RNA sequence: AUAGGUUUGGUCCUAGCCUUUCUAUUAGCUCUUAGUAAGAUUACACAUGCAAGCAUCCCCGUUCCAGUGAGUUCACCCUCUAAAUCACCACGAUCAAAAGGGACAAGCAUCAAGCACGCAGCAAUGCAGCUCAAAACGCUUAGCCUAGCCACACCCCCACGGGAAACAGCAGUGAUUAACCUUUAGCAAUAAACGAAAGUUUAACUAAGCUAUACUAACCCCAGGGUUGGUCAAUUUCGUGCCAGCCACCGCGGUCACACGAUUAACCCAAGUCAAUAGAAGCCGGCGUAAAGAGUGUUUUAGAUCACCAAUAAAGCUAAAACUCACCUGAGUUGUAAAAAACUCCAGUUGACACAAAAUAGACUACGAAAGUGGCUUUAACAUAUCUGAACACACAAUAGCUAAGACCCAAACUGGGAUUAGAUACCCCACUAUGCUUAGCCCUAAACCUCAACAGUUAAAUCAACAAAACUGCUCGCCAGAACACUACGAGCCACAGCUUAAAACUCAAA
RNA sequence: ACAUUUAACUAAAACCCCUACGCAUUUAUAUAGAGGAGACAAGUAAGUGUACUGGAAAGUGCACUUGGACG
């Protein structure tokens, strides 16, 4: 089988399941957490389960971890303006931490739908080209139009060989 | 191996495929230097018709002449393909019948 | 992979090789029509004809299109900002150079160190720094990430200059390779150049020619190729007799050959068929006995969640048994299955007497990281309150071996003598060396093995290929991907020089 | 290494440097000779490491292992 505990974490479905897409202001995310102590339990789970998802949805944000440097766990976000956001996560579950960071620094669903609609415009259904970019290659694929000579030979009157 | 070791080593690096007597080419042209016969390794017994040929690449190689009866002489041009002669050790090339000087086997 | 054949007298396991599928090139044999797509092996040399004009002179264009794949992280993102188009009054958009930042192919670590690769200051100058096992530096391979992009335009990277006289534009040719399209037409369409424009030019392009390379559709008469022992669909007669010959693997052929040749019949595909070549498709599996835990411990950058007895160094010391010496006694002692050699300065008792070795305890199972450690006393003394962490770093490592000196009872490679034997350059007996011992340096190998890597955890599941030693889980480091070549060659390092560590490739095989 | 002239009732003319490449350096090919691997072809238990003897085959010495035997 797949190596390691919780191998589901190393699948693209789980990595894409995350719901935190940071705003463009965020640049760096530091995670100070303690390897032992019940009050930090969620933080440990936050490191174990949700940091891969956050990084997957935010490839350009520098995520860094620190261990047993402070008595309590906390998150710090550095923004492009120079402002710093401190989030205390002691006594909080990993789901609670995800919800909090999504609320304070995550793009709302409206912006994500707007971005998706913007992406939609790039692929114009009327454009003709290779299948990598367009639904159809040629107008001959449209019913009622003159079909490709490869599949249906054109009438002799429409061919230069018998027009010359 | 652990995940860290697998990440360190990276994807398996497959050695490059070994080139055969034809050096990755379907056929090769050659000039016959001498014709002779060789004996099989022994679960079997026969006199297998063979010929030494200088290939277009310049290398000299031993080739087997399939079929009953050949008329190959020195200085003649032949086309040789791949395929080992299972009975003859070291003979990995076969002469193509019906090409250049080497003609087709006479009927019966 | 829905897998299958093949190791053995036989079973299971492990492991390679091959078969079945789909493409492309070439070769053999065969080949009817129509449409469409695609189309030198060669960055080798090129005869010949064309491939750039336009335009009231200036300019503009010929820097484009078209070609090739030699070289090769100039292609992508951001910042800044030239040239160009349009605003052209610029405000600015579009497009996109140079410069700055980031990203960016494959194999080899037997390429492990690069050798100035940095920083600070207005400068003067100062500091000694910078890259690198998370792969620098280096060698080799390759056009790439294909609405396309990058690089080159005969060669010297470049092209002032030199070699020298250039088709990697179209058509075409010579040589070369297994690889082989016409020395057609027109600017009617689109694109580009020019013009104010009617328009002109264009081997771009369009329309044609050749070619089963591919797809699509047909066909009035017209079918070929391969195969028929198993894998794998399908053989009747003869001929031959381990010969001729055949096979992808296993294999067949010695007078009844479904395996060779002919012939009959059958099977698959079909204007094709399939012989060769090259691709398409791979390690989340393992390491006691099949390849793999590499003699032992520590730590770095990091990763993980498990946060008293037999140690070793010194100093001293000695209870048995030897050797040597002395008295007394005897003529023999030693050797063994038996003898011969050897000794007779021999042998027995008694007494004195080690730089060798350490009965009994030990039927104990302890100490030490391992190697190892078992006579007595004394002094030092056996790391770490997370774990893992190196062929190479730092320390160690039985026996054997090499240098120097010393000690020498006993044992003993080697070397002699006696005996045996067809022979004895061995076994048996005698003698004696290197060596076993101490001191100061080396050498760095073992079936260095509990043939079980270190820490943490479980005894629930079908316990579980087999055997060994009940079966597993988490985490980490090391190692392994058919056999042999090969404890090898070369390279590198080493106090080693017939040495040790690391460690391949070619040829060969279907197994091991 | 190396250097600012004419001209100027509208404005122009003039402009040009010398050095490398070797008895250096890298890799590769051919060649005398030597040596390997593969194919064809035909009583003393067993081992590991190391050492000596021997032309070899092998023997012996020291330590270690059971992957031997001891009813
Ligand atoms: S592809 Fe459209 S006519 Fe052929
Ligand atoms: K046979
Ligand atoms: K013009
Ligand atoms: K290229
Ligand atoms: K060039
Ligand atoms: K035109
Ligand atoms: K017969
Ligand atoms: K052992
Ligand atoms: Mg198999
Ligand atoms: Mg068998
Ligand atoms: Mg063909
Ligand atoms: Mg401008
Ligand atoms: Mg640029
Ligand atoms: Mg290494
Ligand atoms: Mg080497
Ligand atoms: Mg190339
Ligand atoms: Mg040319
Ligand atoms: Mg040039
Ligand atoms: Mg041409
Ligand atoms: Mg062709
Ligand atoms: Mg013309
Ligand atoms: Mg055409
Ligand atoms: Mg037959
Ligand atoms: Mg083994
Ligand atoms: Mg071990
Ligand atoms: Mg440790
Ligand atoms: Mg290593
Ligand atoms: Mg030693
Ligand atoms: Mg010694
Ligand atoms: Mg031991
Ligand atoms: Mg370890
Ligand atoms: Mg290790
Ligand atoms: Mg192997
Ligand atoms: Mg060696
Ligand atoms: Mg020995």
């Amino acid at each position: 089988p797949m190596k390691g505990r919780f191998p589901i974490r190393r699948t693209l479905q789980y990595l894409s399941q995350g719901n935190v897409v940071f705003k463009d202001s965020v640049k760096v995310m530091t995670v100070n957490y303690n390897t032992h102590g019940e009050l930090g339990e969620g933080a440990r789970k936050f490191v174990f389960f949700n940091i891969p998802q956050i990084q997957y949805k935010n490839p350009w944000v520098q995520i860094m971890m620190f261990k047993n440097m402070t008595p309590s766990p906390f998150l710090r976000f550095y923004l492009d303006s120079g402002e710093q956001v401190l989030v205390d996560v002691e006594t909080k579950s990993n789901k609670e931490i995800m919800e909090h960071i999504r609320k304070i620094l995550g793009k709302n669903e409206e912006t994500l739908r707007e971005e998706e609609e913007e992406k939609k415009q790039l692929s114009h259904p009327a454009n003709f080209g290779p299948r990598k970019y367009c639904l159809r290659e040629c107008i001959c694929e449209v019913e009622g139009q003159v079909p490709c000579p490869s599949l249906v030979p054109l009438p002799k009157e429409m061919r230069g060989k018998y027009k010359a | 191996a652990t995940l860290n070791q697998m990440h360190r080593l990276g994807p398996p690096k497959r050695p490059p495929r070994k080139l055969g007597p034809t050096e990755g080419r379907p056929q090769l042209k050659g000039v016959v230097l001498c014709t002779f016969t060789r004996k099989p390794k022994k679960p079997n017994s026969a006199n297998r018709k063979c010929c030494r040929v200088r290939l277009s690449t310049g290398r000299e190689a031993v080739c087997f002449i399939p079929g009953e009866g050949h008329t190959l002489q020195e200085h003649q041009i032949v086309l040789v393909e791949g395929g080992r002669t299972q009975d003859l050790p070291g003979v990995k090339l076969t002469v193509v019948r019906g090409k250049y000087d080497c003609g087709h086997v006479q009927k019966k």
